[PDB]
């Protein structure tokens, strides 16, 4: 018996995500973030991108 | 019967936000015209 599990890369909206709890969000502070597997450090801002 | 195609073929290739940037991409569009 042979599942092959096939995994579209993210690109859109993501709705199946792993065990990992999600934290607080703080502003206008150098931090290491993690949006759904996209990783990375910077300053997370208020933004007017619409 | 037939008529003249416009600037009426171009979609989002992806669903990226870009903003004040010309971006080259390869797809499958109705050529112009």
């Amino acid at each position: 018996r042979v599942v092959v599990l096939s995994f579209e890369l993210l690109h859109a909206p993501a709705t199946v995500c792993g065990p990992k709890k999600s934290t607080n969000l703080v502003k206008n502070k150098c931090v290491n973030f993690n949006f759904n597997g996209l990783t990375g450090t910077g300053v997370l801002t208020e933004s007017n991108k619409k | 019967a037939y008529t003249n195609s416009f600037t009426r073929g171009v979609y989002y290739p992806d669903k990226v936000f870009r903003s004040s940037v010309l971006h080259s991409t390869q797809d499958l569009f109705l050529p112009f015209f």
